[PDB]
């Protein structure tokens, strides 16, 4: 709740037709990786009980 | 050398240079497409085709 730092997320683009300079169009593909953890934010697949 | 090769000299026979157009002023812009450049098709991801 309080904005805990390290949820700051370094924006990067997936696709290789961008590149960082460029402005961010709405229904792209992006990858999210924070700023101090080097570790990309991904969907795992092992469910919960 | 040729078959079909007629040269084009000078004398006072007359003749008829009809000016037909291709591209217009204003449109040789060097950062545009235009009828006539030679591009190569680079794909975004993998090499040119």
């Amino acid at each position: 709740e309080a904005g805990n730092e390290g949820s700051w997320f370094y924006i990067q683009p997936f696709y290789k037709l961008r590149s960082i300079g460029d402005s961010v169009v709405i229904g792209d593909k992006v990858v999210l990786n924070p700023v101090n953890a080097g570790q990309p934010l991904h969907a795992s697949s092992h469910q919960l009980v | 050398d040729n078959p079909g090769c007629n040269e084009v000299n000078s004398v006072n026979c007359n003749t008829s240079w009809k000016i037909v157009l291709f591209m217009k002023w204003s449109d040789n812009k060097d950062d545009i497409l235009k009828g006539g450049d030679v591009v190569r098709l680079f794909h975004a991801e993998q090499e040119k085709f």
